[PDB]
């Protein structure tokens, strides 16, 4: 949980503010199961963790470096295009991941704010539309056979509508 | 891929070398054990596709289909077990020969990097098949449905060759990943619109389309059970591979060169799902229920989304497993009654009632049961055909109802009623028909569980 | 009449070797197929390959998707940066054709 | 012996075998660019020959 | 269900056919005892008015007016016995009437759990292996010389003899298994 | 919280339970049936704590189990989505559950395969679980289709009868026919939102919504039987009577309502959308409420019954009354069931007669059965403070005084009359004339399985209306200022149906002829509906699929066109090639002809 | 039928019990490796990057 990537709110519970002398049940049913069942589960998961310190292992983040982009492919060289595609392929599912984690968010906004979503989510609304347009604008219309020359096709039409509309 | 090609090879010393006792546990052991070793090609953990050497080639297209392929030899064999049951010994041997050389052919055909190895692979595909029909079926038309399975493919294939040949002399190679990266813009002139017809038509004749689709209806009602797994697992998938892996280099015509095949299967869809109904032979409605989710397949395929790649590919497995479970029970109750009508054989699960948790099971998956990877299939390739066209609603609703409909029918008409108490002849059924059964079911449950492993190139 | 054979009768298989498990003739082969087509059927195919997929990692790299895209994230959200620009490839680069 | 007839089950192992030898042959050939692409092209770690093999 | 219908049917059994289903549909439409009862006997009046009619033109004229109202009549959704076809639980237990033919194939491990009712099974295969011979050349015997023939079929008349074709008559599930 | 979300999870985990066990050898040496009901017991005790938490603090949740798969930028998790309707529908039909898995062990203890009817109800109960707790539209769907299934394969569970097996399938034609609608709305909101999510849906409140709310309304209306599609339920009674109680009035039915209450924010906007709702659920009120009528089958007319209080939901929905209409579905629960329960002991106790006209004077042999019998029916026709007055008077309160189709009003109170006129039609003639069935009484109740749950059943109906109405948070701010003959009309109008239904039923026993009446044929043969289209549907389809499709087309045209044209063109050219008299002065003939065209090709092209 | 599904559960369990004994044995002790940021200097091995150690196993061993 990086609450940065996934940021969620404060909590704010209130006061237990009793004002009935009969006994609320929830209280007694939620100590009766600590004490039954979390108890023992915490003890499980503690001599499984202290297990994981023994043995410990790590594993790496991989980083790929840049190569250089489908532009600078010389037509027809296979030999670079095929870096050029490759590293467009995985910039294109981590947009993907991003378009994922935003969808999240807004979802975990809408459920959070209840009844109030009509306007305390409209910062998260914001951001999903920007993020689709931009999405939208990347890869949309380019077919199952969608490549780095699509996307550079299409950004490049459309830098030319701008540009004429510009001029007119 | 050459550790999966060779074993399969070896398989053939195996199946004639052995002593006639042991020969088919020895081949079917053998080949679940080469199904097992088939499942390195799933160790794709980067977006890097696999390429063994100059020849050989996988995909996450490729890899789904080879699997299916290897996994299909062992129960093609069970099936097959017992309608040999009184051939001589090198009878039977030349069946499971042919068998083997129909899997080592399929998979070389399947991870084959250049299109003229395909096109050579999957026509040889034609010389075990029509053996397996002409030789071993039952009745008499057994000769005429061969004529019409090998010609109707034949004429496909050879303008596929034209079109190959000139593709080879105008871009230098057929190497199919050059292909892709070197890929350029057709023009709308009618010597191309001629091309796309020429490239597309023989994979569109492996996929029934609903104008060239009679030679299902015969090779089905014709050929020998193994004959109908494997065709109607495996070689009808063949057309949609092809297909796929193709039509990267047939645009843009394809916005407009699609409309006609389209309509055309979005059509056929409906008709033949209503023959279904209507139908007294089980292997013909069983043929024709694959005729309507191929078309379905084809709609899809052109029209190229990312969402209609990936459901299609996922619809290709499901009705491979599907269909391939669906013909050997329907051979389970011929091989008792030897008769292939649905009407004569009633109330059956008032004495096989297992094989009839068996047959309810193959019914759903063939209705399209959520979260059946079916459903999910035909579910993707309905979101692609609404999106393309709001319209395609109606069709695929229409086609839905009748699906439903043909596919229960077959149970209440068979599985339910009074039983036929006149078959004194029904037989308990066989350890190796449940065990058959099972292992159509269990793949199709577990890839339910994992989905993220029957998805196309796309998704 | 043509010289024929007649049409042979009908068998029941179960009224010898009332275990006939669908396999074979002679009791001990039926068996030992039967057992075969289980064990490297179901009790190696299903359950070592059903380990051996479900244990597969990173397939596809869809985990290491979803990191590196939440690091991205993290990093544009702190440098103040619009999380995709609609611009996959940036204009400098490219000679827009002139006129 | 029964090595008469068991003889045969060393077929299909020895056609894994042979073709996991032929598939290492078919990468052997295939060596140019083993540390010449753009992604992943490194030094090589002290200690080292091969990056691939 | 026991006997195969005529060839036809004569004015009697025509006649005495409507008066049954016009007596249960005149109850279907007077749900009480005592109104069906107080309408049944006015039914049987109406019955018995016609009785004697020697001239049969008139008679089946009559018969033809009595079946149109019946038609006109007919409670739209009559009284049927649970049992009788078109009823609830019509066939309901059709499911569990399996056939005697399954034992044959029964595992020889699950007949031990059953010894006596097999070896009296036994007898009766035994028995039914004996009688089909004489049962067939019984029937054969007693075809009629003419072409004339109707469904029912012949008694035992030697001695000692089982009546013809009776397998299926007998050894019939029982109605609620 | 963790507890909140561990029961939700230990209920779905205790109702699994039965079915491995039934997947195994210990079910021969354990009860399975006394198993399975104290599982469901236990799971009702286990979902009764998160209903108190929701009373209490009135938090819903949104629970991720696992991820099933992701499709590029649409994931697929196995979302629960815990809040009131969620919650209240669990422990509603856990309950009523377990009463009708108590009962089904009296109501079937002869019938062999009682461990596969248990196993068949408890899936059935799993699989409306999921789509009430269903947070995906995916989810949900595996929810609709799935119980779908479990009501075939229930519905003609006596599979000798032909009648049982052709209900099932009418039962897959309605609901998929309904599911079109479903998967109309599932495209469309995965194209024009990108996720089946719930959450995700709600921003989509400025759109039109009007494709896809199309969609949920022709799918509510297959799956609740409102008018179009009404036929499948009333017809669904041909299985046991268990399963007539539960799936097909209690639980299943109410998936459309359902539906549409979970969808309500999208559809408070679209006015076409909710008029629509208030035609169709009028309609179906007034219709099956005339079917109820001059209906002489205990089953059927309880099924009537059913298919009006589902009209009078949709009603409810149609005014933007979503809170209202699914407590009304939470209320009837209890008494229909126990209505069912009391005509399932009844059935049985005769020798399995279904007729009115052979029941009489049951209040006398049988005290138990129907004592519960007049309190469900007097709960059915709300008698002030029932289960049924604490929902049914509100609906028509609001009925009265919100903006509505006149026409829409008027039937729906006539229909609320004659409810009260058919309960009527039933309490007398099977309760208050003299005996009416065959001689010998065996008649039995006492039996504590069936004693007992129709007891616990009985509770719900005179306690949980009242419970539930007070407990539940405010929602939805109710008119309560009105005329007094409003105040009252729902009162007045069921008094005077019941005195109608007296006089009339009364007038029987005058000893005069009652004739065929066109109102009275309408009423019983189901509105013809059924002998109309199930007679030229089905025939002008399958005639069409039989000639036009396989004959015409595919064994005739399509053979002809394309592969015996080219055999017959084939066989001409070589029977016009090959056929040579053989003579050697005609064959170098024609080399001469061979000579004398090379000739001219050479001379003309030079 | 009994026998069937008698011997399909038999040979399914025969392997799957010590398997899943296997998975379970292998997550409680050995556990799940954890994130880190190369050490700058460093080379990772091609398996390294995996979180779970049966499928470092099989990557190191046989990929
Ligand atoms: C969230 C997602 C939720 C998904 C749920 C979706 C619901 C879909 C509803 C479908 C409705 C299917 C149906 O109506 O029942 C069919 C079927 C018919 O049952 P039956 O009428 O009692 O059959 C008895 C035979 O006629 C006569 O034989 P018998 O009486 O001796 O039978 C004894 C017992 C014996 O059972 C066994 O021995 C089972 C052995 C299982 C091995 C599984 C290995 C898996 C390997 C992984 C690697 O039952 C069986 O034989 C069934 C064998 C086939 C089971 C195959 C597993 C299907 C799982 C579906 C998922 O019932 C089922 O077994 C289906 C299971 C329940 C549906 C799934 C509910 C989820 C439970 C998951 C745990
Ligand atoms: C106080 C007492 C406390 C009691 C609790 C004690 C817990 C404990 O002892 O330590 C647990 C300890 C875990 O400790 P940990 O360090 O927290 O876990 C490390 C990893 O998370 C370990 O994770 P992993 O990767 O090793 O997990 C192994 C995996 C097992 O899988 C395998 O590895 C393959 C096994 C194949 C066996 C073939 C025979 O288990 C699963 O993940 C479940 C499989 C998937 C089942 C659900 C599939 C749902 C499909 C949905 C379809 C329906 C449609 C969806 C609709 C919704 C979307 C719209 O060991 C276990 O995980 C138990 C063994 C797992 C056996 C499961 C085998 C099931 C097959
Ligand atoms: C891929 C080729 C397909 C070809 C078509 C089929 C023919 C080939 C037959 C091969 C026989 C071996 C079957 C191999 C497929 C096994 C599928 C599988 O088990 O996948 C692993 C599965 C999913 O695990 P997981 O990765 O966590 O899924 C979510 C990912 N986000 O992990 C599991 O959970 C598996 C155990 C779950 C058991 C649940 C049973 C429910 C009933
Ligand atoms: C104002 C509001 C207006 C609303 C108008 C709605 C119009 C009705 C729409 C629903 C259409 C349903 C058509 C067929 C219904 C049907 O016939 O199913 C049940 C029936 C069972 O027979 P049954 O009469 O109940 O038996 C009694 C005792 N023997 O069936 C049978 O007997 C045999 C059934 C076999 C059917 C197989 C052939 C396919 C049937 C037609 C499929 C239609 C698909 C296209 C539908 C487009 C419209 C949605
Ligand atoms: C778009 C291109 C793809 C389409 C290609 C179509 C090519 C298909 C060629 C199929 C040819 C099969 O040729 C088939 O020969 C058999 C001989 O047994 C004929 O068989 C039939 O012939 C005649 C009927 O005309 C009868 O008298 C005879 O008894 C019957 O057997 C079939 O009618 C014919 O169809
Ligand atoms: C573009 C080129 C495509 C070529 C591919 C198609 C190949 C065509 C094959 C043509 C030969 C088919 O051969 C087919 O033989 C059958 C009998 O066997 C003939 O059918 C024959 O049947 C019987 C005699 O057998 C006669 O009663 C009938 O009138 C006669 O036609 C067909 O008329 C002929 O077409």
């Amino acid at each position: 949980w990086d609450k940065d990537v996934y940021p969620e709110p404060p909590s704010r519970t209130p006061a237990p503010s009793p004002q009935t002398s009969l006994p609320n049940p929830i209280t007694y049913l939620t100590k009766a199961y600590d004490l039954v069942v979390d108890w023992p589960v915490t003890l499980v998961r503690e001599f499984i963790e202290r297990q994981h310190a023994k043995n410990r292992t790590y594993y790496y983040h991989r980083q790929y470096r840049r190569v250089p982009d489908i532009t600078e492919c010389k037509e027809g060289d296979v030999l670079c295009i095929y870096e050029a595609e490759m590293q467009w392929r995985r910039d294109f599912k981590v947009d993907q991941e991003i378009m994922n984690i935003i969808q999240e968010r807004l979802k975990a906004c809408q459920q959070r704010e209840g009844e109030n979503y009509q306007q305390n989510c409209a910062k998260e609304l914001e951001q999903f539309t920007k993020v689709t347009k931009a999405y939208q604008d990347r890869y949309l219309d380019l077919g199952a056979y969608y490549s780095a020359r699509k996307c550079l096709a299409k950004q490049k039409q459309r830098m030319l509508e701008e540009r004429k509309a510009a001029r007119q | 891929m050459l550790k999966i090609i060779l074993p399969s090879l070896m398989l053939l010393p195996l199946t004639w070398l052995s002593s006639p006792k042991k020969t088919w546990t020895n081949v079917t052991s053998y080949s679940f054990l080469i199904s097992l070793t088939s499942l390195t090609l799933l160790w794709q953990t980067d977006e890097n596709y696999k390429n063994f050497s100059n020849m050989f080639s996988s995909d996450p297209l490729s890899t789904p289909l080879i699997i299916l392929t290897a996994w299909l030899l062992p129960l093609m064999l069970m099936a097959s077990q017992n309608h040999l049951k009184k051939d001589n010994n090198v009878l039977q041997k030349l069946y499971i020969s042919m068998l083997i050389s129909l899997q080592i052919l399929l998979i070389m055909t399947f991870s084959a990097t250049e299109l003229i190895m395909f096109y050579i692979l999957f026509e040889a595909t034609l010389i075990p098949t029509l053996i397996i029909i002409t030789r071993w079926g039952n009745q008499t038309e057994r000769l005429n449905a061969g004529i019409y399975f090998l010609f109707y493919t034949l004429i496909g294939s050879i303008p596929l060759l034209i079109a190959l040949i000139l593709i080879q002399n105008h871009v230098g190679t057929l190497n199919l990943m050059i292909l892709s990266f070197t890929t350029h813009t057709l023009d709308a002139s009618w010597s191309n619109n001629l091309l796309w017809l020429a490239c597309m038509m023989a994979f569109l004749i492996k996929m029934p389309l609903y104008g060239v689709h009679l030679w299902l209806p015969k090779a089905h009602v014709e050929a020998p059970i193994a004959g109908s797994m494997i065709l109607a697992a495996i070689l009808l998938k063949l057309g949609s591979y092809g297909m796929i892996r193709i039509s990267i280099i047939l645009d843009p015509l394809t916005k407009y060169m699609a409309y006609p095949f389209i309509l055309l299967s979005l059509w056929g869809m409906i008709m033949t799902s209503s023959i279904c109904l209507r139908q007294t032979d089980l292997k013909s409605l069983i043929a024709y229920s694959s005729v309507s989710h191929m078309a379905l397949v084809i709609a899809s395929i052109m029209i190229q989304t990312p969402w209609s790649f990936m459901g299609a590919t996922m619809l290709m497995i499901a009705h491979g497993l599907t269909s391939s479970l669906l013909f050997c029970l329907a051979n389970s109750n011929y091989e008792r009654i030897h008769s292939r009508t649905m009407i004569m054989a009633r109330g059956l699960q008032m004495v096989f009632p297992l094989m009839a948790t068996w047959w309810l099971m193959a019914s759903l998956a063939n209705l399209a049961l959520p979260p059946s990877i079916n459903l999910m299939g035909e579910l993707f390739i309905t979101m692609s055909l609404f999106s393309w066209s709001n319209f395609t609603i109606i069709l695929m609703g229409i086609n839905i109802i009748i699906t439903g409909m043909y596919s229960m029918y077959m149970i209440i008409t068979t599985q339910r009623g009074k039983l036929t108490n006149h078959m004194i002849n029904l037989q308990p059924s066989h350890t190796r028909e449940l065990t058959l059964m099972a292992l159509h079911m269990i793949p199709l449950i577990l890839l339910t569980t994992s989905p993220k492993l029957i998805t196309g190139l796309t998704m | 009449q043509w010289q024929e054979d007649p049409e042979p009768e009908d068998e029941n298989v179960y009224a010898k070797n009332p275990d006939f498990h669908g396999y074979d003739s002679d009791p001990v082969v039926d068996v030992w197929n039967m057992r075969a087509v289980f064990f490297f059927g179901f009790s190696i195919v299903l359950v070592f390959g059903t380990t051996f997929v479900a244990y597969v990692p990173d397939y596809r790299m869809q985990e290491w998707a979803r990191r590196e895209a939440e690091r991205l994230v993290k990093y544009r959200e702190v440098n103040g940066l619009p999380i995709m620009e609609s611009n996959y490839f940036d204009p400098s680069k490219i000679q827009l054709p002139e006129d | 012996q029964l090595l008469r007839e068991h003889w045969v089950h060393i077929l299909v192992p020895a056609g894994f075998v042979f073709g996991c030898y032929l598939d290492r042959k078919d990468d052997e050939k295939l060596t140019a660019f083993r540390n010449k692409s753009m992604l992943f092209q490194r030094e090589l770690r002290p200690n080292e020959e091969v990056t691939w093999k | 269900a026991f006997c195969a219908p005529p060839a036809y049917l004569t004015h009697q059994q025509k006649v005495l056919r409507l008066y049954k289903r016009a007596l249960r549909h005149l109850e279907s439409w007077c749900i009480h005892r005592d109104k069906y009862r107080y309408f049944a006997c006015l039914m049987r009046a109406r019955f018995e008015e016609h009785k004697n009619e020697k001239d049969m033109m008139r008679a089946t004229q009559l018969l033809r007016e009595a079946e149109e109202e019946f038609w006109q009549n007919q409670h739209p959704q009559p009284y049927i016995f649970p049992d009788s076809p078109g009823g609830t639980s019509f066939e309901r237990y059709e499911c569990y009437k399996v056939p005697e033919w399954c034992l044959d194939y029964w595992h020889p491990s699950e007949k031990a759990m059953y010894p006596d009712y097999f070896s009296k099974r036994e007898q009766w295969k035994k028995l039914r292996m004996e009688s089909w011979d004489r049962e067939v050349k019984q029937l054969q015997e007693e075809t009629s010389p003419d072409g004339i023939m109707t469904e029912a079929l012949p008694p035992a008349r030697r001695e000692g003899d089982l009546p013809p074709l009776w397998w299926h008559i007998v050894t019939r599930p029982r109605e609620r298994p | 919280m963790n507890i909140f979300t561990t029961s939700i999870l230990l209920i779905f985990i205790l109702l699994l339970s039965p079915i491995l066990i039934s997947m195994s050898n210990l079910i021969k040496h354990i009860n399975f049936p006394l198993y399975t009901t104290t599982s469901i017991k236990f799971s009702f005790i286990i979902s009764l704590l998160p209903l108190l938490m929701f009373f209490h603090n009135n938090m819903e949740y949104m629970i991720t189990t696992w991820h099933w798969v992701t499709m590029n930028s649409m994931e697929l998790k196995m979302s629960f989505k815990t809040d009131f309707f969620s919650i209240l529908f669990t422990s509603v039909a856990l309950f009523v559950t377990w009463s009708i898995m108590q009962f089904s062990s009296w109501y079937m203890h002869s019938d062999p395969n009682i461990n596969r009817f248990i196993k068949y109800l408890t899936l059935f109960l799993i699989t409306m679980l999921i789509l009430t707790s269903a947070n995906n539209m995916f989810q949900l769907f595996i929810g609709w289709e799935g119980v779908g299934i479990m009501s075939f394969l229930l519905i003609g569970w006596w599979y000798g009868r032909t009648d049982a097996n052709t209900a099932a399938l009418q039962a897959i034609l309605y609901n998929r026919i309904g599911d079109i609608g479903f998967i109309l709305a599932m495209v469309w909101f995965s194209l024009n939102m990108n996720s089946w999510e719930l959450q995700q849906i709600m921003f989509s409140n400025n759109n039109d919504n009007l494709i896809p709310l199309m969609g949920l309304l022709i799918a509510a209306t297959g799956k609740s039987a409102q008018f179009g599609l009404h036929p499948w339920l009333p017809s669904a009674m041909e299985g046991p009577t268990p399963v007539s109680a539960l799936l097909h009035s209690s639980t299943m039915v109410v998936a459309g309502i359902f539906l549409l209450v979970r969808f309500h924010p999208l559809t408070t906007n679209n006015n076409f959308i909710l008029t629509t709702m208030l035609c169709l659920g009028a309609l179906t009120t007034l219709f099956t409420a005339i079917c109820a009528l001059t209906q002489n089958d205990i089953k059927k007319i309880i099924a009537f019954s059913t298919s009006s209080q589902l009209g009078l939901m949709m009603v409810t929905l149609g005014m933007n009354q979503p809170h209202l209409a699914f407590l009304h579905i939470c209320t009837h629960a209890f008494f229909k069931a126990m209505l069912f329960m009391c005509s399932g002991s009844i059935i049985h106790s005769l020798a399995d007669e279904q007729d009115i006209r052979k029941m009489g004077n049951i209040t006398k042999i049988m005290p138990f059965t129907s004592s519960c019998l007049v309190i469900g029916s007097l709960a059915l026709t709300g008698m002030p403070f029932l289960t049924g007055f604490y929902s049914k008077d509100l609906i028509i309160e609001a009925i009265n005084t919100c903006n509505t189709n006149a026409w829409a009003l008027l039937i729906t109170l006539i229909a609320t009359s004659m409810t009260a006129m058919y309960s009527m039609r039933i309490i007398y003639f099977v309760t208050m004339t003299k005996p009416r069935f065959p001689p010998l009484i065996s008649i039995n109740e006492n039996d504590p399985d069936l004693m007992n749950p129709i007891k616990r059943l009985a509770f719900g109906s005179i306690f949980a209306g009242f419970v539930i109405s007070y407990n539940i948070p405010p929602t939805s701010i109710p008119v309560l200022t009105m005329p007094w003959f409003l105040k009252t009309t729902a009162l007045i109008i069921s008094v005077l149906g019941f005195l109608i239904a007296l006089e009339l039923n009364n007038l029987t026993m005058k000893l005069s002829m009652n004739k065929a009446n066109p109102y009275s044929s309408f009423s019983t043969l189901l509105g013809f509906f059924p002998s109309i289209i199930h007679r030229i549907t089905p025939m002008k389809s399958l005639n069409l699929s039989l000639k036009t499709s396989l004959t015409l087309l595919d064994l005739i045209w399509l053979e002809k066109t394309i592969p015996k044209s080219t055999s017959t063109l084939h066989t001409n050219m070589t029977t016009l090639t090959t056929n040579q008299k053989g003579l050697i002065k005609l064959y170098f003939m024609s080399f001469l002809i061979n000579i004398i065209l090379i000739i001219i090709l050479y001379s003309i092209n030079l | 039928d009994a026998r069937f599904l008698r011997l399909m559960k038999f040979y399914l369990m025969l392997t799957g019990i010590p398997v899943i004994i296997g998975i379970t044995l292998v997550n409680i002790f050995i556990g799940e490796a954890e994130l880190a940021e190369i050490p700058e200097g460093y080379i990772p091995e091609h398996w390294e990057y995996y979180k779970h150690p049966i499928s470092r196993w099989i990557a190191r061993n046989f990929y």
